[PDB]
């Protein structure tokens, strides 16, 4: 995250950190949905491109974390994955429209005051919050800056943009599955996620059950932090009814 | 899960929980334009 | 720059 502060302790109990077992590192983020399923980026899975495809003993998932490189010792509790399920139409070759995957935990976690899942939004949630001027807040342990890593967990609120502002900002192109938020340089503000920071959770807080919902899932970005560019992100909700199907299909 | 997450979901043990704020979170509801 | 993870998880 650029021009973020650090999280307090407990503030985001449903982050996960993605972590490669060898060599011994951090992956992305991930947010986790219920004791037994985490939610990320497809691209943090498979990007054959860069012949990038991590199998489910390739990870472990870590949650209740703080520290980014710290082993927290009584506070963390670290999973082994049972499946990966990545959207059967994730585009990894044109614009990474379906970046989302469903990772099912070999055993379900137990809840602690680190450890908390966060709520998938339904149509009339989805609806009253994903509003152009709206903010959201992003979360991660990724580079802090586009071009050092934080020791901790770091913070940013952005608000959500205007489909047309975001078009308008790349060359890519834009399918509904996505939004973009940052702030205009009008506005004198600033943060973005950042490398390292995919897979994370971008979550709203209802005003109505004062409950944390996850909006986005960190998915791309020209650059960190640049001036007239936004992050952009899965489009969580345009994609729970696939989320709803696996975990009928075989989940918990 | 499915149907907007979880059981407990999004009450977090640490604020909501115990009925505290994060240094932020303010933020968050001041721009729907504003919270409960 | 990670602190080691326990075996029981490798
Ligand atoms: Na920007």
């Amino acid at each position: 995250i650029v021009e973020g502060s650090d999280a307090e302790i407990g503030m985001s109990p449903w982050q996960v950190m993605l972590f490669r077992k060898s060599p011994q590192e951090l992956l992305c983020g991930a947010s986790l949905i219920s004791d037994r399923w985490v939610l990320t980026a497809a691209h943090c899975l498979l990007y054959p491109p860069w012949d990038k495809n991590f199998t489910e003993n390739d990870l472990l998932v870590r949650i209740g974390k703080h520290s980014r490189t710290r082993y927290e010792r009584n506070i963390e509790k670290i999973s082994m994955l049972e499946k990966i399920y990545i959207h059967p139409r994730y585009n990894w070759r044109e614009n990474l429209d379906r970046d989302i995957a469903l990772m099912k935990l070999k055993k379900p976690v137990a809840f602690s005051d680190y450890i908390h899942p966060v709520c998938l939004p339904d149509r009339e949630t989805a609806a009253s919050l994903l509003q152009a001027g709206y903010k959201g807040r992003v979360t991660g342990w990724g580079n802090l800056k586009e071009t050092g890593q934080p020791s901790v967990l770091q913070v940013v609120n952005l608000p959500i943009v205007e489909r047309p502002v975001c078009k308008d900002s790349t060359r890519i192109r834009i399918t509904d599955n996505m939004f973009c938020a940052g702030y205009k340089p009008d506005e004198g503000k600033r943060g973005d996620a950042c490398e390292g920071d995919s897979g994370g959770p971008f979550v709203m807080k209802s005003p109505f059950n004062n409950r944390w919902y996850q909006m986005g899932i960190v998915s791309w970005g020209e650059g960190c932090d640049r001036d007239g560019k936004y992050g952009f992100y899965t489009h969580v909700f345009r994609l729970k009814k696939w989320i709803q199907k696996v975990i009928d299909q075989f989940g918990e | 899960t499915f149907g907007s997450g979880e059981a407990d979901c999004g009450l977090r043990p640490l604020f909501e929980k115990k009925s505290l704020e994060d240094k932020t979170e303010r933020e968050l509801l001041e721009s729907y334009i504003d919270g409960r | 720059d990670f602190e080691e993870i326990p075996e029981e998880y490798l």
